[PDB]
RNA sequence: GUAUGUAUUUAUUUU
RNA sequence: AUAAAUUUUUAAG
RNA sequence: UUUUAAGAACUAGAUACUAACACAUUUUU
RNA sequence: ACGAAUCUCUUUGCCUUUUGGCUUAGAUCAAGUGUAGUAUCUGUUCUUUGUAACAACUAAUGACCUCAGAGGCUCAAUUUGUUACAAUACAUUUUUUGGCAC
RNA sequence: GGAGGUCAACAUCAAGAACUGUGGGCCUUUGCCUAUAGAACUUAUAACGAACAUGGUUCUUGCCUUUUACCAGAAC
Protein backbone atom coordinates (compact mmCIF):
# COMPACT_ATOMS: atom_id res chain seq x y z
CA UNK A 1 0.00 0.00 0.00
CA UNK A 2 1.30 3.41 -1.05
CA UNK A 3 2.64 5.59 1.75
CA UNK A 4 -0.45 7.79 1.32
CA UNK A 5 -1.97 5.25 3.69
CA UNK A 6 1.04 5.03 5.99
CA UNK A 7 1.43 8.76 6.67
CA UNK A 8 -2.22 9.26 7.70
CA UNK A 9 -2.42 6.52 10.35
CA UNK A 10 -3.27 7.32 13.96
CA UNK A 11 0.26 6.55 15.14
CA UNK A 12 1.51 9.25 12.78
CA UNK A 13 -1.09 11.86 13.72
CA UNK A 14 -1.00 11.61 17.50
CA UNK A 15 2.59 12.84 17.80
CA UNK A 16 1.65 15.84 15.67
CA UNK A 17 -1.20 16.52 18.08
CA UNK A 18 1.36 16.41 20.88
CA UNK A 19 3.81 18.64 19.02
CA UNK A 20 1.17 21.34 18.59
CA UNK A 21 0.65 21.49 22.35
CA UNK A 22 4.30 21.01 23.34
CA UNK A 23 6.01 23.18 20.74
CA UNK A 24 6.05 24.91 17.39
CA UNK A 25 5.65 22.01 14.96
CA UNK A 26 2.36 21.25 13.03
CA UNK A 27 3.72 22.18 9.60
CA UNK A 28 1.16 24.08 7.49
CA UNK A 29 2.39 21.90 4.67
CA UNK A 30 -0.62 19.71 5.56
CA UNK A 31 -3.81 21.75 5.93
CA UNK A 32 -5.48 23.59 3.07
CA UNK A 33 -6.48 27.23 2.91
CA UNK A 34 -8.17 27.87 5.54
CA UNK A 35 -11.11 28.96 3.38
CA UNK A 36 -11.91 32.24 5.16
CA UNK A 37 -9.21 34.84 5.79
CA UNK A 38 -10.58 37.06 8.56
CA UNK A 39 -11.07 33.89 10.65
CA UNK A 40 -7.29 33.37 10.78
CA UNK A 41 -5.30 34.15 13.95
CA UNK A 42 -2.23 35.87 15.42
CA UNK A 43 0.13 37.37 12.87
CA UNK A 44 3.07 34.99 13.44
CA UNK A 45 0.81 32.28 12.03
CA UNK A 46 -0.89 33.89 9.04
CA UNK A 47 2.70 34.80 8.18
CA UNK A 48 3.34 31.13 7.45
CA UNK A 49 -0.05 30.56 5.85
CA UNK A 50 0.87 33.32 3.41
CA UNK A 51 4.11 31.73 2.21
CA UNK A 52 2.05 28.54 2.02
CA UNK A 53 0.42 30.41 -0.87
CA UNK A 54 3.32 32.28 -2.47
CA UNK A 55 5.13 28.97 -2.98
CA UNK A 56 2.34 27.69 -5.24
CA UNK A 57 2.39 31.08 -6.92
CA UNK A 58 6.01 30.34 -7.79
CA UNK A 59 5.45 26.75 -8.92
CA UNK A 60 2.57 27.45 -11.26
CA UNK A 61 4.06 30.79 -12.28
CA UNK A 62 7.00 28.83 -13.64
CA UNK A 63 4.41 26.44 -15.04
CA UNK A 64 3.03 29.30 -17.17
CA UNK A 65 5.68 29.96 -19.81
CA UNK A 66 6.30 26.28 -20.56
CA UNK A 67 5.96 25.43 -24.29
CA UNK A 68 4.26 22.10 -23.43
CA UNK A 69 1.44 23.26 -25.73
CA UNK A 70 -1.85 22.59 -23.90
CA UNK A 71 -3.74 25.83 -24.32
CA UNK A 72 -7.01 24.82 -22.70
CA UNK A 73 -4.95 23.40 -19.85
CA UNK A 74 -2.94 26.61 -19.41
CA UNK A 75 -6.25 28.45 -19.58
CA UNK A 76 -7.66 26.70 -16.53
CA UNK A 77 -4.25 26.90 -14.89
CA UNK A 78 -4.27 30.63 -15.71
CA UNK A 79 -7.57 31.05 -13.89
CA UNK A 80 -6.18 29.07 -10.96
CA UNK A 81 -3.30 31.55 -10.87
CA UNK A 82 -5.64 34.55 -10.73
CA UNK A 83 -7.60 32.87 -7.94
CA UNK A 84 -4.48 32.26 -5.86
CA UNK A 85 -3.03 35.72 -6.45
CA UNK A 86 -6.33 37.14 -5.23
CA UNK A 87 -5.96 34.97 -2.14
CA UNK A 88 -2.45 36.38 -1.63
CA UNK A 89 -4.03 39.84 -1.82
CA UNK A 90 -6.51 38.78 0.85
CA UNK A 91 -3.87 37.44 3.24
CA UNK A 92 -1.93 40.67 2.84
CA UNK A 93 -5.07 42.75 3.44
CA UNK A 94 -5.76 40.91 6.70
CA UNK A 95 -2.19 41.63 7.81
CA UNK B 1 12.38 -2.65 11.59
CA UNK B 2 11.09 -5.87 10.03
CA UNK B 3 8.56 -5.92 7.20
CA UNK B 4 6.43 -8.27 9.28
CA UNK B 5 6.31 -6.46 12.62
CA UNK B 6 4.28 -7.66 15.58
CA UNK B 7 4.57 -4.70 17.95
CA UNK B 8 4.79 -0.93 17.67
CA UNK B 9 6.15 1.12 20.55
CA UNK B 10 3.48 3.43 21.93
CA UNK B 11 3.92 6.40 24.27
CA UNK B 12 3.56 5.44 27.94
CA UNK B 13 0.09 6.98 28.28
CA UNK B 14 -1.76 6.93 24.92
CA UNK B 15 -5.42 6.51 25.70
CA UNK B 16 -6.22 4.73 22.42
CA UNK B 17 -9.87 5.73 22.10
CA UNK B 18 -8.93 9.29 23.04
CA UNK B 19 -6.45 9.22 20.15
CA UNK B 20 -9.31 7.95 18.01
CA UNK B 21 -11.35 11.02 18.95
CA UNK B 22 -8.59 13.62 18.56
CA UNK B 23 -7.41 11.95 15.37
CA UNK B 24 -11.01 11.89 14.14
CA UNK B 25 -11.03 15.66 14.56
CA UNK B 26 -7.63 15.87 12.86
CA UNK B 27 -8.93 13.95 9.83
CA UNK B 28 -10.84 16.95 8.48
CA UNK B 29 -8.00 19.47 8.31
CA UNK B 30 -5.58 17.42 6.18
CA UNK B 31 -5.24 17.84 2.43
CA UNK B 32 -4.60 14.24 1.38
CA UNK B 33 -7.17 12.30 3.41
CA UNK B 34 -9.99 14.52 2.12
CA UNK B 35 -9.01 14.54 -1.57
CA UNK B 36 -12.26 12.73 -2.61
CA UNK B 37 -10.04 11.16 -5.29
CA UNK B 38 -7.84 8.05 -5.47
CA UNK B 39 -4.76 6.64 -7.19
CA UNK B 40 -4.45 3.01 -8.30
CA UNK B 41 -2.16 1.03 -10.60
CA UNK B 42 -4.19 -1.01 -13.07
CA UNK B 43 -4.56 -2.47 -16.56
CA UNK B 44 -6.64 -1.80 -19.66
CA UNK B 45 -8.84 -4.84 -20.36
CA UNK B 46 -10.56 -3.78 -23.61
CA UNK B 47 -7.49 -2.10 -25.22
CA UNK B 48 -8.05 1.45 -26.54
CA UNK B 49 -7.67 4.03 -29.21
CA UNK B 50 -6.66 7.56 -28.27
CA UNK B 51 -8.79 10.36 -29.72
CA UNK B 52 -5.97 12.94 -29.61
CA UNK B 53 -2.76 11.39 -30.98
CA UNK B 54 -4.67 8.25 -32.13
CA UNK B 55 -2.23 6.20 -30.09
CA UNK B 56 -3.14 2.57 -29.43
CA UNK B 57 -2.97 1.06 -25.95
CA UNK B 58 -2.55 -2.35 -27.49
CA UNK B 59 -4.28 -4.85 -25.22
CA UNK B 60 -3.49 -4.71 -21.51
CA UNK B 61 -0.99 -2.13 -20.29
CA UNK B 62 0.07 -1.16 -16.77
CA UNK B 63 -0.86 2.35 -15.79
CA UNK B 64 -0.63 4.58 -12.80
CA UNK B 65 -4.19 5.82 -12.86
CA UNK B 66 -6.94 7.32 -10.78
CA UNK B 67 -9.99 5.70 -9.20
CA UNK B 68 -13.03 7.72 -8.17
CA UNK B 69 -16.13 6.67 -6.27
CA UNK B 70 -19.02 7.67 -8.50
CA UNK B 71 -22.06 9.45 -7.10
CA UNK B 72 -24.20 6.88 -8.89
CA UNK B 73 -25.00 3.66 -7.07
CA UNK B 74 -25.98 0.76 -9.28
CA UNK B 75 -29.55 -0.42 -8.69
CA UNK B 76 -30.58 0.45 -5.16
CA UNK B 77 -27.18 -0.42 -3.67
CA UNK B 78 -24.12 -1.46 -5.68
CA UNK B 79 -20.90 0.53 -5.92
CA UNK B 80 -19.76 1.84 -9.30
CA UNK B 81 -16.32 3.31 -9.99
CA UNK B 82 -14.79 5.65 -12.55
CA UNK B 83 -11.13 5.25 -13.50
CA UNK B 84 -8.87 7.60 -15.44
CA UNK B 85 -5.70 6.89 -17.40
CA UNK B 86 -3.24 9.29 -18.99
CA UNK B 87 -2.02 8.64 -22.52
CA UNK B 88 1.71 7.96 -23.05
CA UNK B 89 2.16 10.12 -26.16
CA UNK B 90 -0.02 13.09 -25.23
CA UNK B 91 -1.35 14.47 -21.98
CA UNK B 92 -4.94 13.27 -22.10
CA UNK B 93 -7.20 11.64 -19.53
CA UNK B 94 -9.58 8.83 -20.49
CA UNK B 95 -12.23 7.47 -18.15
CA UNK B 96 -14.06 4.22 -17.43
CA UNK B 97 -17.25 3.02 -15.88
CA UNK B 98 -17.87 -0.40 -14.36
CA UNK B 99 -21.33 -1.77 -15.12
CA UNK B 100 -22.21 -4.38 -12.48
CA UNK B 101 -25.27 -5.46 -14.46
CA UNK B 102 -23.31 -5.93 -17.68
CA UNK B 103 -19.96 -7.30 -16.54
CA UNK B 104 -17.91 -5.48 -19.18
CA UNK B 105 -16.74 -1.88 -18.94
CA UNK B 106 -18.15 1.10 -20.81
CA UNK B 107 -15.96 4.15 -21.35
CA UNK B 108 -16.12 7.84 -22.19
CA UNK B 109 -14.18 11.11 -22.56
CA UNK B 110 -11.13 10.68 -24.77
CA UNK B 111 -10.94 7.11 -26.03
CA UNK B 112 -12.66 4.63 -28.29
CA UNK B 113 -12.62 0.84 -28.30
CA UNK B 114 -11.38 -1.45 -31.06
CA UNK B 115 -13.60 -4.09 -32.64
C1' G C 1 7.65 -8.34 -1.45
C1' U C 2 4.51 -2.33 -1.03
C1' A C 3 8.97 1.23 -6.16
C1' U C 4 11.41 5.29 -7.86
C1' G C 5 12.37 10.27 -9.47
C1' U C 6 12.13 15.97 -9.90
C1' A C 7 10.99 20.76 -7.13
C1' U C 8 10.04 22.90 -2.72
C1' U C 9 14.40 30.61 -1.26
C1' U C 10 12.27 32.74 4.10
C1' A C 11 15.84 36.91 5.80
C1' U C 12 16.60 42.07 -0.98
C1' U C 13 25.61 42.02 -1.66
C1' U C 14 27.56 48.66 -3.08
C1' U C 15 27.37 50.53 -10.43
C1' A D 1 13.15 -62.99 28.77
C1' U D 2 13.08 -55.64 25.89
C1' A D 3 15.33 -52.22 28.57
C1' A D 4 18.08 -48.87 21.49
C1' A D 5 13.75 -42.24 21.20
C1' U D 6 15.50 -37.69 14.87
C1' U D 7 13.71 -32.70 14.99
C1' U D 8 12.17 -27.42 16.89
C1' U D 9 14.10 -20.10 13.87
C1' U D 10 14.82 -14.98 11.91
C1' A D 11 15.76 -11.40 7.99
C1' A D 12 16.04 -10.37 2.52
C1' G D 13 14.24 -11.53 -2.20
C1' U E 1 -12.82 42.29 -1.60
C1' U E 2 -15.01 37.80 -1.12
C1' U E 3 -16.21 33.78 1.59
C1' U E 4 -17.92 29.53 5.84
C1' A E 5 -16.10 26.60 7.80
C1' A E 6 -14.61 25.10 13.04
C1' G E 7 -16.18 23.18 18.00
C1' A E 8 -19.53 19.91 21.30
C1' A E 9 -22.71 15.33 21.48
C1' C E 10 -24.93 10.79 19.57
C1' U E 11 -25.11 5.74 16.03
C1' A E 12 -24.62 0.84 13.83
C1' G E 13 -21.65 -2.00 11.53
C1' A E 14 -16.98 -3.90 8.13
C1' U E 15 -13.98 -2.02 4.24
C1' A E 16 -9.40 -0.15 1.20
C1' C E 17 -4.00 -0.67 -0.58
C1' U E 18 0.23 -4.20 -2.75
C1' A E 19 1.09 -8.82 -6.50
C1' A E 20 7.06 -8.74 -6.96
C1' C E 21 5.04 -15.16 -5.05
C1' A E 22 2.84 -19.69 -6.82
C1' C E 23 -0.09 -21.26 -10.30
C1' A E 24 -0.09 -29.54 -14.51
C1' U E 25 -4.30 -28.84 -10.33
C1' U E 26 -4.76 -34.19 -9.97
C1' U E 27 -8.37 -37.14 -8.23
C1' U E 28 -12.72 -40.91 -5.31
C1' U E 29 -19.15 -40.21 -6.84
C1' A F 1 48.38 24.63 -78.57
C1' C F 2 49.31 22.70 -73.47
C1' G F 3 50.67 24.33 -68.26
C1' A F 4 47.74 26.69 -63.85
C1' A F 5 43.29 28.04 -60.80
C1' U F 6 37.92 28.46 -59.37
C1' C F 7 32.67 26.66 -59.98
C1' U F 8 29.23 22.50 -61.55
C1' C F 9 27.99 17.43 -62.58
C1' U F 10 28.96 11.85 -63.19
C1' U F 11 31.92 7.25 -61.99
C1' U F 12 35.43 4.47 -58.63
C1' G F 13 37.63 4.48 -53.53
C1' C F 14 36.50 5.64 -48.14
C1' C F 15 31.12 5.01 -45.77
C1' U F 16 30.40 8.89 -42.79
C1' U F 17 23.52 9.22 -37.68
C1' U F 18 25.22 1.99 -40.84
C1' U F 19 21.31 -3.34 -35.57
C1' G F 20 26.15 -2.98 -28.50
C1' G F 21 25.63 -8.95 -24.10
C1' C F 22 24.32 -13.96 -21.46
C1' U F 23 20.63 -17.47 -19.19
C1' U F 24 15.21 -22.84 -19.95
C1' A F 25 13.64 -18.94 -27.98
C1' G F 26 14.75 -15.90 -20.90
C1' A F 27 9.11 -17.67 -19.70
C1' U F 28 4.13 -16.85 -21.17
C1' C F 29 -0.29 -15.34 -24.84
C1' A F 30 -5.91 -17.49 -19.55
C1' A F 31 -15.16 -17.49 -18.25
C1' G F 32 -9.95 -18.86 -13.89
C1' U F 33 -7.63 -18.35 -8.38
C1' G F 34 -4.56 -19.04 -4.50
C1' U F 35 -1.37 -17.17 -1.10
C1' A F 36 1.53 -13.34 1.78
C1' G F 37 1.72 -8.42 3.91
C1' U F 38 -0.03 -3.35 5.51
C1' A F 39 -3.87 0.28 7.16
C1' U F 40 -9.08 2.29 9.43
C1' C F 41 -13.78 4.72 8.61
C1' U F 42 -19.51 7.05 6.71
C1' G F 43 -24.70 9.54 8.99
C1' U F 44 -27.50 13.00 12.54
C1' U F 45 -28.53 17.16 16.14
C1' C F 46 -26.87 21.87 18.58
C1' U F 47 -23.72 26.40 18.72
C1' U F 48 -20.58 30.15 16.26
C1' U F 49 -36.11 49.24 29.57
C1' G F 50 -37.19 54.23 27.27
C1' U F 51 -37.11 59.83 27.36
C1' A F 52 -35.23 64.71 29.38
C1' A F 53 -31.52 67.77 32.26
C1' C F 54 -26.50 68.47 34.66
C1' A F 55 -21.13 67.04 35.39
C1' A F 56 -16.47 64.38 33.79
C1' C F 57 -13.34 61.77 29.94
C1' U F 58 -12.11 60.48 24.62
C1' A F 59 -4.28 57.56 16.72
C1' A F 60 -2.14 59.95 12.13
C1' U F 61 -0.04 64.36 9.38
C1' G F 62 2.22 69.49 9.25
C1' A F 63 4.81 73.80 11.71
C1' C F 64 7.79 76.04 15.90
C1' C F 65 11.10 75.58 20.39
C1' U F 66 14.57 72.68 23.70
C1' C F 67 17.98 68.34 24.68
C1' A F 68 21.13 64.05 22.94
C1' G F 69 14.86 59.81 18.50
C1' A F 70 12.20 61.98 22.92
C1' G F 71 9.14 65.98 25.37
C1' G F 72 5.79 70.46 25.15
C1' C F 73 2.31 73.90 22.41
C1' U F 74 -1.07 75.10 18.11
C1' C F 75 -4.15 73.60 13.68
C1' A F 76 -8.15 70.74 9.09
C1' A F 77 -21.26 60.95 18.56
C1' U F 78 -19.93 57.14 22.45
C1' U F 79 -19.19 55.58 27.78
C1' U F 80 -19.92 56.32 33.29
C1' G F 81 -22.52 58.67 37.66
C1' U F 82 -26.82 61.46 39.93
C1' U F 83 -32.09 63.35 39.82
C1' A F 84 -37.31 63.30 37.79
C1' C F 85 -41.47 60.88 34.90
C1' A F 86 -43.88 56.42 32.52
C1' A F 87 -44.43 50.89 31.81
C1' U F 88 -43.59 45.60 33.44
C1' A F 89 -52.04 41.24 40.96
C1' C F 90 -56.95 39.36 40.65
C1' A F 91 -64.36 38.71 40.80
C1' U F 92 -69.07 40.24 46.67
C1' U F 93 -72.77 48.25 46.12
C1' U F 94 -69.56 53.68 41.79
C1' U F 95 -66.95 51.47 36.20
C1' U F 96 -64.12 45.27 33.46
C1' U F 97 -67.62 39.29 36.32
C1' G F 98 -73.21 43.35 34.17
C1' G F 99 -80.45 42.88 35.80
C1' C F 100 -79.55 40.21 30.83
C1' A F 101 -83.27 38.60 27.54
C1' C F 102 -88.16 37.06 25.51
C1' G G 1 66.75 -7.64 55.28
C1' G G 2 61.87 -10.88 55.73
C1' A G 3 56.54 -11.47 54.44
C1' G G 4 53.38 -10.59 50.99
C1' G G 5 50.42 -7.95 45.94
C1' U G 6 43.40 -10.37 42.03
C1' C G 7 51.12 -5.36 40.25
C1' A G 8 54.08 -4.83 35.62
C1' A G 9 57.87 -6.00 31.91
C1' C G 10 60.96 -9.65 29.50
C1' A G 11 61.98 -14.88 28.75
C1' U G 12 59.95 -20.29 28.20
C1' C G 13 55.88 -24.01 27.72
C1' A G 14 54.38 -30.24 22.65
C1' A G 15 59.69 -32.86 21.27
C1' G G 16 64.77 -38.40 18.07
C1' A G 17 60.99 -39.37 24.72
C1' A G 18 62.82 -35.03 23.06
C1' C G 19 67.18 -29.65 27.49
C1' U G 20 71.59 -26.66 28.02
C1' G G 21 76.76 -25.61 29.03
C1' U G 22 81.67 -27.37 29.04
C1' G G 23 86.47 -30.78 28.17
C1' G G 24 88.90 -33.85 24.36
C1' G G 25 89.58 -36.32 19.13
C1' C G 26 88.44 -36.44 13.48
C1' C G 27 86.60 -33.75 9.03
C1' U G 28 86.82 -28.93 7.45
C1' U G 29 82.42 -23.46 11.46
C1' U G 30 78.79 -27.08 10.62
C1' G G 31 78.83 -32.22 11.63
C1' C G 32 80.39 -37.12 13.98
C1' C G 33 82.64 -39.64 18.29
C1' U G 34 84.18 -39.40 23.39
C1' A G 35 84.41 -37.00 28.67
C1' U G 36 81.97 -33.91 32.37
C1' A G 37 78.38 -30.34 35.12
C1' G G 38 73.39 -28.67 35.88
C1' A G 39 68.29 -29.70 34.42
C1' A G 40 62.45 -24.91 36.99
C1' C G 41 57.25 -25.76 34.63
C1' U G 42 54.37 -29.42 31.41
C1' U G 43 53.35 -34.70 29.81
C1' A G 44 51.64 -42.16 29.60
C1' U G 45 44.31 -44.18 30.02
C1' A G 46 49.79 -38.75 27.24
C1' A G 47 49.69 -32.67 28.75
C1' C G 48 50.22 -26.21 30.00
C1' G G 49 43.19 -25.61 31.45
C1' A G 50 41.70 -32.65 36.20
C1' A G 51 38.07 -27.28 32.27
C1' C G 52 35.47 -26.10 27.03
C1' A G 53 33.64 -22.03 23.13
C1' U G 54 33.66 -19.84 18.12
C1' G G 55 35.50 -18.82 13.12
C1' G G 56 37.87 -19.77 7.88
C1' U G 57 38.72 -23.15 3.52
C1' U G 58 37.91 -27.87 1.48
C1' C G 59 35.19 -32.13 0.95
C1' U G 60 30.77 -35.62 2.39
C1' U G 61 25.68 -35.18 3.99
C1' G G 62 20.94 -33.10 6.29
C1' C G 63 16.85 -29.41 5.89
C1' C G 64 15.28 -28.08 0.66
C1' U G 65 12.86 -22.15 -4.23
C1' U G 66 17.60 -18.77 -3.62
C1' U G 67 21.51 -16.10 0.15
C1' U G 68 22.67 -15.12 5.19
C1' A G 69 21.36 -18.21 9.54
C1' C G 70 21.68 -23.54 9.57
C1' C G 71 21.74 -29.85 10.22
C1' A G 72 26.61 -33.59 11.79
C1' G G 73 31.23 -36.02 10.39
C1' A G 74 36.14 -35.48 8.47
C1' A G 75 41.05 -32.89 7.06
C1' C G 76 43.91 -28.67 7.32
MG1 LIG H 1 13.39 -7.67 -6.39
MG1 LIG I 1 18.53 -13.22 -6.99
ZN1 LIG J 1 -2.87 10.21 -26.88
Amino acid sequence: SRNVDKANSVLVRFQEQQAESAGGYKDYSRYQRPRNVSKVKSIKEANEWKRQVSKEIKQKSTRIYDPSLNEMQIAELNDELNNLFKEWKRWQWHI
Amino acid sequence: SERKAINKYYPPDYNPLEAEKLSRKMAKKLKTMNKSHASIRLMTPFSMRCLECNEYIPKSRKFNGKKELLKEKYLDSIKIYRLTISCPRCANSIAFRTDPGNSDYVMEVGGVRNY
